[PDB]
């Protein structure tokens, strides 16, 4: 998936 | 709607160079990755800009900083600045950009295989762009549910709320209590299923299309800077030609450009105009925007 929205 | 080259350097030849790729390759179809930067021309205010009436107000509120507008921590504990920033920015109160409706040529022309969004303006689908070529990678106002027990709710409610004067008595759940929110992916939160569900159908796409025409993806008005949408660029095939409009270099095209990387510093709007120009559909483009 990618992981969380982040920086 | 009218716009201007950025410098008085021309990207025409450039972006001759694209309508080339395409001219010799009929029947490929071009994967879009764009950003913020394609609805600046709409006039859709920078809530982190200073002298946007927006930024003021959230500051007015007491928002610690800007992106605390999409935290869910911050939000459980204050709606209000999040509510105040709907408002402004809710689908219906902008007008698509000349770069937007170029996606919907592209979909009439049918070489558009998808075109995936870190905006949540949802601009592309106001401007015609089929549902099933969409990719809302940071969720949109169209949907809303709670953030404790999931249950759904229709989006109109949340956005009758939007009108009061002041904004007051948020929209709660009615099974367990808990503040109701659009479907906007906030900082801290998974991504929809449908994103990497669909890269991971078009990423074998687009490999299987190296050999057969070529494919294209073009990276448009983005910094590449919020994960894990930054990844695709890196991730497209290395022979799969990529492309970048946008202000500045950025992300993988400048950490580790490829030879057959092709780089147009040029606005969105002036882009779309010239692409269209290379490509001689001037006429059905002109017939979309005057629609
Ligand atoms: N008209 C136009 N054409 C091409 N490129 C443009 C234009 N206007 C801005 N830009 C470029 O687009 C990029 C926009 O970056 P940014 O504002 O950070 O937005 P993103 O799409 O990448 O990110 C969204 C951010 N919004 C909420 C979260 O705070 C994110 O950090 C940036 O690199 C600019 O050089
Ligand atoms: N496009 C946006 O409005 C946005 C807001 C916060 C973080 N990333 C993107
Ligand atoms: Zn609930």
């Amino acid at each position: 998936k990618g992981g969380a929205k982040r920086h | 709607m009218a716009s201007m080259s950025v410098s008085t350097a021309s990207t025409e030849m450039s972006v001759r160079k694209i309508a080339a790729h395409m001219k010799s390759n009929p029947n490929a179809k071009v994967i879009f990755m764009v950003g913020a930067g394609i609805s600046t021309s709409c006039g859709i205010p920078d809530f982190r800009s200073p002298g946007t009436g927006l930024y003021h107000n959230l500051a007015r509120l007491k928002l610690p900083y800007p992106e605390a507008v999409f935290d869910v921590d911050f939000f459980q504990s204050d709606p209000l600045p999040f509510y105040t920033l709907a408002k402004e920015l809710y689908p219906g109160n902008f007008r698509p950009s000349k770069f937007h409706y170029l996606l919907k040529l592209f979909q009439d022309k049918d070489v558009l295989k998808r075109v995936y969004t870190q905006n949540i303006d949802t601009l592309e689908r106001q401007a015609g762009v089929k549902d099933d070529l969409i990719i809302e990678a940071h969720g949109s106002f169209a949907h809303c549910h709670c953030i404790g027990c999931g249950k759904v709710y229709p989006p109109q409610v949340f956005k009758s709320k939007l009108a009061e004067h002041p904004i007051k008595d948020f929209v709660k759940c009615d099974v367990c209590g808990e503040l109701v929110k659009p479907a906007i992916v906030f900082f801290g939160e998974d991504l929809p299923d449908s994103f990497s569900e669909t890269w991971l159908n078009d990423s074998e796409w687009l490999r299987e299309k190296i050999t057969t025409q070529q494919p294209l993806v073009i990276v448009v008005g983005t910094s590449l800077a919020v994960y894990p949408f930054a990844s695709l660029p890196e991730e497209i095939p290395r022979k799969v030609k990529r492309v970048l409009c946008n202000l500045e270099t950025v992300g993988d095209f400048k950490a580790n450009k490829r030879p057959t990387d092709l780089i147009v510093h040029q606005y969105s709007d002036e882009f779309a105009e010239q692409l269209v120009e290379e490509l001689g559909w001037q006429e059905d483009f002109e017939k979309i925007l005057t629609a």
